[PDB]
């Protein structure tokens, strides 16, 4: 999913990652989005 | 606890080591290595930062 | 884990 | 690649720390004798004078 | 493309006793190694 | 000269000369050889050109 | 052959290209147009 297409989406990942993750989890969830945002540019 | 009445939360991942971060120490292991002149002339033998 | 040259 | 690359590269690498530390250590033995014949021939001169 | 699939033919046994051999040798002679052409070198003009 | 390793051969020069003149001679010997439409890299043996 | 090839990796380097670079640097002193294949950019984008 493309995260500026599907906020919905990464917001219930960072509310996961919140409740369940770390802050190496939280930055390889930040270079996943990154990730996306450059696939779908 | 039927029979009796008859009668942490959050989860973190571990963050990696310093010493895995593999691409300093090969960066220091290459200038270990390269950058070390003539063995003929004698020198420090620049540590290896290689450890695990 | 021997060693194959080129010309053989 | 074959794996042997890296065999060959560590082996020659350790080789030449290998070589450079003996080299090292030859030197600065033959230093030291050095050292002690000039102490020899110090003290004969000492004694002659 | 042989050379790389099938590694180096010489084995490192082989280039460590090469290396070995050269290093006792330039010892025994008492090389001192070429070093860099400096920019204070007195002889780069006529070299060039 | 077919058989050469270009880092056996680095080693050597690094043992001979200064680690500088080495490397550009290592590196010069590894280069892309182009005759017509016909091209490889040069990346065992010597360049005796 | 170095720029303009289109099938030429012209973005950020990713982690993994540079652990590759760095393996392939170790065990091939100075062959940078042999590693520049096996890592999958150009000798002179290697290089730098």
């Amino acid at each position: 999913c493309d995260p500026r297409t599907n906020p919905e989406f990464w917001a219930k990942w960072e509310q996961f990652e919140v409740q369940h993750g770390n802050e190496d989890t939280f930055k390889e969830m930040l270079r996943v989005k990154r990730s996306v945002q450059a696939k779908y540019n | 606890s039927a029979m009796a009445r008859e009668s942490g939360a959050p989860i973190r991942t571990p963050r990696a080591p310093a010493q895995e971060d593999h691409i300093a120490n090969e960066i220091r292991n290459i200038k270990a290595l390269t950058e070390t002149q003539s063995s003929l002339l004698g020198g420090e033998n620049a540590p290896l930062a290689e450890g695990a | 884990n021997a060693v194959i040259l080129h010309e053989d | 690649i074959n794996d042997k690359f890296a065999q060959f590269s560590e082996a020659l690498f350790m080789a030449d720390r290998h070589a450079r530390e003996e080299v090292r250590q030859r030197a600065m033995m033959q230093q030291r004798l050095a050292e002690k014949e000039r102490q020899q021939k110090e003290e004969h001169l000492r004694q002659l004078a | 493309h042989n050379h790389m699939k099938d590694g180096p033919y010489v084995s490192s046994e082989e280039a460590v006793a090469i290396y070995t051999t050269t290093v006792h040798w330039l010892e025994a002679r008492k090389f001192s190694p070429i070093p860099f052409p400096s920019v204070s070198y007195k002889h780069d003009t006529k070299i060039l | 000269y077919e058989k050469i390793e270009l880092t056996l051969l680095n080693s050597l020069l690094r043992l001979i000369m200064d680690h500088n003149l080495a490397d550009y001679i290592t590196a010069k010997n590894n280069v892309t050889l182009t005759y017509k439409d016909m091209s490889h890299v040069n990346s065992y043996g010597m360049i005796r050109g | 052959n170095e720029w303009l090839d289109p099938s030429i990796k012209k973005i950020e380097w990713s982690r993994e290209e540079d652990e590759k670079l760095l393996h392939l640097a170790k065990l091939m002193p100075t062959q940078w147009r042999t590693i520049a294949p096996i890592v999958g950019r150009t000798a002179n984008q290697c290089l730098e």
